C-alpha cells in the first residue's frame, strides 16, 4: 500500500525542507539545490493502517532539471508549490501544472504556498486562484513553522484510500529497554557531551 | 440615554 | 558498476542494458535506483544522445526508455533543430509521425500505452513549431483526411491540435519570441475553419466517448481564442448544453467548455444572441435538475462524501454557475419566464455555499459579493432576491471565521463582512431577527458550543455600523444582556471564559455605543482591568487586547472629563497603573502604557500633556533612576540577569508610549536621552569584555544576548522617536551628535558578530528625516559602517543576512538624501560603492535585489544631474560600461528573472543617456577608435562585442539587429522590455530569425 | 423486543507533562537538528513502576522521544540558553532499533525548564527501585 507522490515548483520554494521536516522533524536552513530528483520513504500511521508515500522530490532549477517529466510517469499523487515570498515562484505554477498533467492526467494535486511565516508576503491570499479551475487542493503552508504542514498529506491520503473520514493516528508505543552504559564508551560520551553542551541551540528567540 | 441595567448585570460579569 | 556501459557512446547502444538501467529507476529503490538515476541523466544528457533515439524508439519493449528518448529528441527539437542538416530534419519528422501512426493502428497499444502516444504527440507539435505551416503546408488538410479512416487516428488527432492551440495561444508568451508567435496563431487562425467542421462533425455524429472526451478537451482549448461566430452561428451551444451533460463522462468536460462560453467575447446589442445566451443556460440547468440532483439536494452532504468524481463536479458547477451569472444575469430579471430559471441557478449556489471546503466558499463568496454591490445600488432589483438574500445571511452568519497568526483567515473574514454588511442595509430587519435567534439557541442550549458562540459573536460584530444608532441601542443592549445572562449560566471557568471573551469583543465593535453611554463605557473598562487579575489562560491577553481597541476609538471621552466625573478619566487610569497592571507579563504591561500613550497624546494643551506624560512614566522612571545610580556605582551589577532585564523592560515601556506619542514623546525622552546613551556605552563595554573572555560563542550566551536586547531596545527607541519628530531642529542639535558618539566607533571596532543590524536601521531613519542637515553626520556614518559592513557581507549571499538588509537600506536613502557624502569619498572607496551597488545585482534575495537596481538607478540620476563637469565625466569613464555589462549579465543569466523590469528600466537609462548625447566625453581610449567617433557608435561595437562573446552561437546578424531594435526603442520601456524578452528567447536555441526584432516595426 | 440498529500508552500513568522542543546533535555536522515538537510526557509504567519519556510531534502524532529515563543520566545546561538541557541517551527507540544520542530539550520558559529538571530527577529516583 505505497503511492508515488511527485513534487514541484520552482527551485529555492522548499520542497526538499518541507519533505525533511516530515522526514526527520529538523529545519534545514541552508539551500542545496536537488540535483534531478530525491526519493524518500515517507509513512503515516491513520486509522486505516499506514500509508507510505514514494516522495519524488525533483529539482526546481532549470540546470538541474535532470529528466524532467520523466519522473512524473506513474505518479499517483503530487504536490506543486510556489513560495509567497516570490511572485514569479507563483507565475510559474501553471508551467509546472502543464508539464506534470500531460504525463499525469487524471491525480489528486495540492496546490502549496509556502513560506508564510515571513512577514513581507508578496503573493496575496486573493490573488491565488489558479486551483479553482483545475480543481487542486490549495494550503499555506510553512516548513519553518510548520503551519498546515501536515495537510497535503492527509488530504492526499483520503483521495488515495477513499476515505473522507481518514485520520492520522498515534503510532504504538512500545516499552523502551533498560539501560546499561558500557564502561569502556563512558571516556568517548564525555567528550561528545561537552562539545554538544558547548555548541549553541538555534533559533533561541523562537516561541520553543 | 443610560441603561442602568446593562451596566449593572455588565459590573457583575464573573470568569468564575 | 556495469549500468554505466549505457553510457559508453563507442560502442553500440546495447538496449536491453538501456531497460534494466530505467527498470531499477522507475522500479527499484534506494542506492540502485540513486545509482541509475545519475547514469540515465548523464545518457540524457550527452549531446549525441539523440542520434540513438531511433534506436531505442524501434527495438525497446519498455515504454519509460522510448519516454526519455523522446525527452532526449524534445531537447534537441527547441534548441538546435535549425543548426541539423536538413537531412536530419525531414529523418527525424518522418520516424515521430510514422511511430505516432503505428502505436494508432495497434488497438492493443493504443489502449495501453497512452502516456508514450502522448509524449510523442507532444514531440510531433515541436516539431511543428519549427517546421509548420511554412514547410508543412498539407499538415492540417491530411489530418482531417486520415481522421476518416480511423478512430483512434482521430481521437489521437484531437489531442495533436489540443496540444498544438495550448503551445500557440496558452503558453507561447514566455517560450517564442513575438514576432513567431503571431506567426503561429495566425497559421491557425486561417486553417481553423477546416479543425472546427472536423470537430463538430465528430460531436454530432461519433459515438466514441473516449473520441468525444477528446475532442471536447481540445474545444476547451479553441474557445480561449476563437471568435465567437463558430460557437453561436452553429448548433454547437445545443449539443453542449443538452447533449453532452447527459453523459458523465463528457459532463465534466463540456460544462468547463460552457463556463468558457460563457467569457466569450460577444456582442450585447444583438438580441437573438441575447436569447442564445440565455437558452444554453436553460438546457445546462434543466440537465442537472434531472440528470444530477434536485435543487433541493444536500450539496454539503455530498461533497463531503466524496464520492467519485462529485467534489471536482460541485467545484466546476459553483464556477460555471457563478462565471454566467456575474456575466449574464439581468438577461434573466426582466423576462418573467426566466425568473424560476433566475432563482433555481441562485438556490444552488445557496447550496454550494453550504459546503465544508474554505477555497470552494471563498469562490461562491466573491459572487455573493459580485451581487450583494449591485443589489444594494441598482435600482428595482433587490426585491427579486429577497428569499436569495435571507438564506444567504444565515450561510455567513453561520461560517464567520476569526476576525483577529493566519493572513488566510484574515482575507475571508473582511471578505464576509464585506457581503454581511451590504445584505444588512439591504435588510436591517431581517439581519437583526437572525441574530437575536440564533442567541436563543446558544442560551437554550440547543446549538451551544465554543465555536458556535464565537462564530456568532464575530458575525454580530461585523455588521457595526450599518443600523441606525437607535436600532444599534437596542441591538447591541439585546446581545450584551443576551450574553451576560449566557455566562451567568454556565459553569467553570472553561465556558465563562470563552463567553466573556465574545462579550468584550462585541463590545469593543460598538464604539459608537460607547462614546455615548459613559457609565457604560467606564463600567466596561473596569471590568477589564479586573480581567487584568484572572490567571485563567488567555484572560490577560483578552483584557489588554480590548483595552488598547476601544481606547484607540473613544480616546476622546478618556481625556476630557466627564458629566459627574471630578477628572478625566485617564488620570484615573495613571492613578492605579501598578495595582491594575501588577499581576499583567511585561509584554502586556507595555501594551496598557501604550493605550496610555493614545490617550495623552489628544491631549492638546502642553502643560497638561506634559504633566500626564511624566505621571505615566513615574514607575519607569523611578525604576530607571535607581539603576542608574547603582549600575554606574558598580557596573558589575549590569552582569546581573534581573537587572538586564529590568533594564529592558523600562526601554521597551518607553518603545511602547513613544509609538504611540511620537513627537509628544520628546519630553520624556530628554529626561532619560543622556544616561540612557551612557547606558548603551556601559552595555557596550560589557559585550566586548564577555566576548575577549569567553569567545564568540558569548554572543550566544544568555547574559549577552540581554545585554544587547538592552542595546536594540535604545536604538529602536532613538528610531521611533526621529521617525515621528516634528521639531528637527532639536533632533539635529540635541541628539544626533550624542546617537553618533555612542553607536558609530562601537560599531567599527566590534568583531563581526557583535555589531548589530539594528544600528544600520537606526541610521537609515537619522538620515531619512534630517540627513539633508548633517552632512558631516552622513560622512561620519559612512566612514564608520560601510567599508566593515562590506567586508561582512562581500564573501557569500547568505551570512549576516539582516546587515545584508540594512545596508543597502542605508546606502539607497544616503544617495537619496545626501548625494554630496559619496562625492567625498575617496577614489577607491567609490569604487567599493560601484562594487557594492553590482553585487546587490547578484542578489536573488529581493530585499537586497530591488534596492541594489534602484541604487543604481539613482546614482545614474544623481551624475546626470552634475552636468558636464569632471567628476560626471570621470564617473561614466570609469564605471559606464561596468553599470551597462553588469546589467545584461543578471538579464540573461536565468537566475535573476524577478528583477528584470528594474534591470530593464536601469539598461533603458544607461542607453538613453549616449543617444541623448548626455554623456560628454568619449567612453572610449584614445587608441581603440579614430577620433570623431560617436559614443552612439562606440557603444553599438562594445554591445555587439560584448554578446558575441558571452553567446557565441548567435549570428551576427543577430546581434546587430538585437542591437538596433533596442536602441531605437530606448524611450518605450514597454516595446523595449518586449525586444529583451525576444532575445531571452533567442539565446535559448540556435538560428533565431533577425527579423524578429522589426517586431515592433 | 425492538432490535436496536447495529497507542500503548493506556496502561501508564502521566506523572508529568510539558510542551517542548527536541533536538539532537549531529557530532559530524556538529550542529543541533530538530526532531519534534509537542508535548513530552513521564509515563509511570503500573505494572513495572518504571518510568518513561515519551514525546510525540503535533499533528502527525509520530514519535520523537521513547526512553527510560535512567538514573544515570544527568541533565546539563546549553551555552546558549537558560531554559534547556543537554544528556546524553544510550537507548531511544523513537525510529526503531534502540539507537544513541545526545538530546537538547527546550521549554517555553527557564520556570517550565527547572520544574522539568525537578520531575526528572524525581523520575530518577522512581526508576532506582
Ligand atoms: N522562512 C522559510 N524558509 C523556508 C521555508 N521552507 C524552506 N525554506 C528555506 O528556503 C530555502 C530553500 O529551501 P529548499 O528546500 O532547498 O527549496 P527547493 O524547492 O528544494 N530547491 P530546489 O528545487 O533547487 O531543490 C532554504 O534556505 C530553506 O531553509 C519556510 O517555510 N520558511
Ligand atoms: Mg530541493
Amino acid at each position: 500500500v505505497q503511492f508515488k507522490l511527485v513534487l514541484v515548483g520552482d527551485g529555492g520554494t522548499g520542497k526538499t525542507t518541507f519533505v525533511k521536516r516530515h522526514l526527520t522533524g529538523e529545519f534545514e536552513k541552508k539551500y542545496v539545490a536537488t540535483l534531478g530528483v530525491e526519493v524518500h520513504p515517507l509513512v503515516f500511521h491513520t486509522n486505516r493502517g499506514p500509508i507510505k508515500f514514494n516522495v519524488w522530490d525533483t529539482a526546481g532549477q532549470e540546470k538541474f532539471g535532470g529528466l524532467r517529466d520523466g519522473y512524473y510517469i506513474q505518479a499517483q499523487c503530487a504536490i506543486i508549490m510556489f513560495d509567497v515570498t516570490s511572485r514569479v515562484t507563483y507565475k510559474n505554477v501553471p508551467n509546472w501544472h502543464r508539464d506534470l498533467v500531460r504525463v499525469c492526467e487524471n491525480i489528486p494535486i495540492v496546490l502549496c504556498g509556502n513560506k508564510v511565516d515571513i512577514k513581507d508576503r508578496k503573493v496575496k491570499a486573493k490573488s491565488i486562484v489558479f486551483h479553482r479551475k483545475k480543481n487542486l487542493q490549495y494550503y499555506d503552508i510553512s516548513a519553518k513553522s510548520n503551519y498546515n504542514f501536515e495537510k497535503p498529506f492527509l488530504w492526499l491520503a483520503r483521495k488515495l484510500i477513499g476515505d473522507p473520514n481518514l485520520e492520522f493516528v498515534a503510532m504504538p508505543a512500545l516499552a523502551p529497554p533498560e539501560v546499561v552504559m558500557d564502561p569502556a564508551l563512558a571516556a568517548q560520551y564525555e567528550h561528545d557531551l561537552e562539545v554538544a553542551q558547548t555548541t549553541a541551540l538555534p533559533d533561541e528567540d523562537d516561541d520553543l | 440615554s443610560y441603561e442602568a441595567e446593562t451596566v449593572s448585570a455588565m459590573a457583575l460579569l464573573s470568569v468564575g | 558498476g556495469s549500468m554505466e556501459g549505457i553510457l559508453d557512446f563507442s560502442n553500440d547502444l546495447d538496449i536491453a542494458l538501456l531497460d534494466q538501467v530505467v527498470s531499477t529507476f522507475y522500479q527499484g529503490s534506494g542506492v540502485q535506483q540513486k545509482q541509475a538515476q545519475e547514469i540515465l541523466t548523464k545518457f540524457q544528457d550527452n549531446p549525441d544522445a539523440w542520434q540513438k533515439a531511433d534506436q531505442i524508439l524501434q527495438f525497446s519493449t519498455n515504454p519509460q526508455s522510448k519516454f526519455i528518448a523522446l525527452s532526449i529528441l524534445d531537447k534537441l527539437i527547441t534548441r538546435k533543430w535549425k543548426l541539423l542538416p536538413n537531412d536530419h530534419r525531414i529523418g527525424i519528422r518522418n520516424f515521430v509521425v510514422g511511430m505516432i501512426i503505428s502505436m494508432c493502428q495497434d488497438d492493443e497499444v493504443f489502449k495501453t500505452q497512452k502516456n508514450l502516444i502522448n509524449k510523442s504527440d507532444l514531440t510531433l507539435v515541436q516539431i511543428l513549431k519549427q517546421e509548420w505551416p511554412q514547410n508543412w503546408p498539407e499538415f492540417i488538410p491530411e489530418l482531417i483526411g486520415s481522421s476518416s479512416s480511423s478512430v483512434n487516428v482521430c481521437e489521437n488527432n484531437m489531442i495533436v491540435l489540443k496540444l498544438l492551440s495550448e503551445e500557440v495561444f496558452d503558453f507561447s508568451a514566455e517560450q517564442m519570441t513575438q514576432a513567431k508567435a503571431l506567426h503561429l496563431k495566425n497559421s491557425m487562425s486561417k486553417e481553423f475553419e477546416q479543425i472546427f467542421k472536423l470537430c463538430f462533425q465528430v460531436l454530432e455524429q461519433g459515438s466514441s466517448s473516449s473520441l468525444i472526451v477528446a475532442t471536447l478537451e481540445s474545444l476547451l482549448r479553441y474557445l480561449h481564442w476563437i471568435p465567437y461566430r463558430y460557437i453561436y452561428e452553429t448548433n454547437i451551444l445545443e449539443l453542449l448544453s443538452t447533449k453532452f451533460m447527459t453523459s458523465p463522462d463528457t459532463r465534466a468536460i463540456t460544462l468547463k467548455c460552457l463556463t468558457e462560453v460563457s467569457n466569450l467575447k460577444i456582442p450585447q446589442d444583438n438580441d437573438l444572441i441575447k436569447r442564445q445566451t440565455v437558452l444554453f443556460f436553460q438546457n445546462t440547468l434543466q440537465q442537472i435538475a434531472t440528470s444530477v440532483m434536485p435543487v433541493t439536494a444536500d450539496l454539503k452532504a455530498t461533497y463531503a462524501n466524496a464520492n467519485g468524481n462529485d467534489q471536482s463536479f460541485l467545484q466546476d458547477l459553483a464556477m460555471f454557475l457563478t462565471t454566467y451569472l456575474a456575466r449574464n444575469r439581468a438577461l434573466l430579471e426582466s423576462d418573467e419566464s426566466l425568473r424560476e430559471l433566475l432563482l433555481n441557478a441562485h438556490q444552488y449556489l445557496i447550496q454550494l455555499s453550504k459546503i465544508e471546503e474554505r477555497e470552494l466558499f471563498k469562490t461562491t463568496l466573491d459572487y455573493w459579493h459580485n451581487l450583494v454591490a449591485d443589489l444594494f445600488y441598482e435600482p428595482l432589483k433587490k426585491h427579486i432576491y429577497e428569499e436569495i438574500c435571507s438564506q444567504l445571511r444565515l450561510v455567513i452568519i453561520e461560517n464567520m471565521v476569526r476576525p483577529e497568526k493566519e493572513s488566510d483567515t484574515i482575507q475571508l473574514y473582511k471578505s464576509e463582512r464585506e457581503v454581511l454588511v451590504y445584505l444588512t442595509h439591504l435588510n436591517v430587519i431581517d439581519t437583526e431577527e437572525i441574530m437575536i435567534s440564533k442567541l436563543a439557541r446558544q442560551i437554550d442550549g440547543s446549538e451551544w458550543s465554543w465555536h458556535n458562540i464565537n462564530t456568532l459573536s464575530w458575525a454580530i460584530g461585523s455588521i457595526s455600523g450599518t443600523m441606525s444608532e437607535d436600532t444599534e441601542k437596542r441591538f447591541v443592549v439585546t446581545v450584551i444582556k443576551d450574553l451576560l445572562g449566557l455566562c451567568e449560566q454556565k459553569r467553570g471557568k472553561d465556558n465563562k471564559a470563552v463567553v466573556a471573551s465574545d462579550i468584550m469583543y462585541v463590545v469593543g465593535q460598538y464604539p459608537r455605543f460607547l462614546k455615548a453611554h459613559w457609565n457604560f463605557l467606564r463600567t466596561v473598562i473596569l471590568k477589564l482591568f479586573e480581567f487584568m487579575h484572572e490567571t485563567h489562560e488567555g484572560v490577560q491577553d483578552m483584557a489588554c487586547d480590548t483595552f488598547i481597541k476601544i481606547v484607540q476609538k473613544c480616546k476622546y471621552h478618556f481625556v476630557i472629563q466627564q458629566p459627574r466625573e471630578s477628572e478625566p478619566f485617564i488620570q484615573t487610569i495613571i492613578r492605579d497603573i501598578q495595582k491594575t497592571t501588577a499581576d499583567l507579563q511585561p509584554q502586556q504591561v507595555h501594551t496598557f502604557y501604550k493605550a496610555c500613550g493614545i490617550i495623552i497624546s489628544e491631549e492638546r494643551s502642553v502643560a497638561e500633556r506634559n504633566r500626564l506624560l511624566s505621571d505615566l512614566m513615574q514607575l519607569p522612571n523611578m525604576a530607571w533612576d535607581t539603576i542608574v545610580e547603582q549600575s554606574t556605582a558598580n557596573p558589575t551589577l549590569l552582569l546581573d540577569s534581573e537587572t538586564v532585564k529590568i533594564i529592558a523592560n523600562i526601554i521597551k515601556t518607553n518603545v511602547a508610549v513613544c509609538t504611540s506619542m511620537g513627537a509628544d514623546f520628546y519630553p520624556q525622552l530628554g529626561h532619560i536621552y543622556y544616561n540612557m546613551l551612557q547606558l548603551y556605552r556601559a552595555v557596550s563595554s560589557m559585550i566586548s569584555a564577555q566576548v575577549a573572555a569567553e569567545g564568540l560563542i558569548a554572543t550566544k550566551t544568555p547574559k549577552v544576548r540581554g545585554l544587547r536586547t538592552i542595546k536594540k531596545e535604545i536604538l529602536k527607541l532613538v528610531e521611533t522617536y526621529i521617525s515621528k519628530a516634528r521639531n528637527l531642529d532639536d533632533v539635529v542639535k540635541v541628539l544626533v551628535e550624542p546617537l553618533l558618539n555612542a553607536v558609530l566607533e562601537d560599531y567599527m571596532n566590534n568583531v563581526p558578530d557583535a555589531r548589530d543590524a539594528e544600528v544600520l536601521n537606526c541610521m537609515t531613519t537619522v538620515v531619512e528625516k534630517v540627513g539633508h542637515m548633517i552632512p558631516q553626520g552622513v560622512i561620519l556614518i559612512l566612514q564608520s559602517v560601510f567599508e566593515c559592513t562590506l567586508d561582512m557581507i562581500n564573501k557569500d549571499f547568505t551570512e549576516y543576512p539582516e546587515h545584508r538588509v540594512e545596508f543597502y537600506k542605508l546606502l539607497k536613502v544616503i544617495n537619496e538624501k545626501s548625494f554630496a557624502a559619496f562625492l567625498e569619498l575617496p577614489p577607491a572607496a567609490f569604487k567599493l560603492f560601484v562594487d557594492a551597488i553590482c553585487w546587490a545585482f547578484k542578489h536573488n534575495n529581493r530585499d537586497v535585489e530591488v534596492n541594489g537596481l534602484q541604487i543604481a538607478l539613482d546614482l545614474v540620476k544623481n551624475i546626470e544631474r552634475m552636468g558636464n563637469v569632471p567628476f560626471a565625466n570621470e564617473f561614466h569613464k570609469n564605471y559606464f560600461f561596468i553599470f551597462v555589462s553588469e546589467t545584461f549579465f543578471v538579464l540573461t543569466d536565468s537566475d535573476h528573472k524577478s528583477g528584470f523590469s528594474k534591470q530593464a528600466l536601469l539598461l533603458m537609462k544607461l542607453i538613453s543617456l549616449v543617444y541623448d548625447n548626455k554623456i560628454s566625453v568619449p567612453l572610449y581610449q584614445e587608441a581603440e577608435v579614430p577620433q570623431g567617433t560617436s559614443n552612439q557608435v562606440y557603444l553599438s561595437q562594445y554591445l555587439a562585442n560584448m554578446l558575441s562573446n558571452a553567446f557565441p552561437h548567435l549570428t551576427s546578424e543577430q546581434i546587430a539587429s538585437f542591437l538596433s531594435a533596442l536602441t531605437k526603442q530606448c524611450k518605450d520601456l514597454v516595446v523595449f522590455k518586449g525586444t529583451l524578452r525576444d532575445f531571452l528567447v533567442q539565446i535559448k536555441e540556435v538560428g533565431g530569425d533577425p527579423t524578429d526584432y522589426l517586431f515592433a516595426e | 423486543h425492538f432490535e436496536p440498529v447495529v497507542t500503548m500508552e493506556e496502561d501508564e500513568e502521566v506523572l508529568y507533562k510539558v510542551r517542548a522542543k527536541l533536538f539532537r546533535f549531529d557530532a559530524d555536522a556538529k550542529e543541533w537538528k530538530e526532531r519534534g515538537t509537542g508535548d513530552c510526557k513521564f509515563l509511570k509504567n503500573k505494572k513495572t513502576n518504571k518510568v518513561r519519556i515519551l514525546m510525540r510531534r503535533d499533528k502527525t502524532l509520530k514519535i520523537c522521544a521513547n526512553h527510560i529515563i535512567a538514573p544515570e543520566y544527568t541533565l546539563k545546561p546549553n551555552v546558549g540558553s537558560d531554559r534547556s538541557w543537554v544528556y546524553a541517551c544510550t537507548a531511544d527507540i523513537a525510529e526503531g532499533e534502540a539507537e544513541a544520542f545526545t538530546f537538547a530539550i527546550r521549554f517555553g520558559s527557564k520556570e517550565n525548564a527547572d520544574k522539568f529538571k525537578e520531575e526528572f530527577e524525581k523520575a530518577q529516583e522512581i526508576n532506582k527501585k
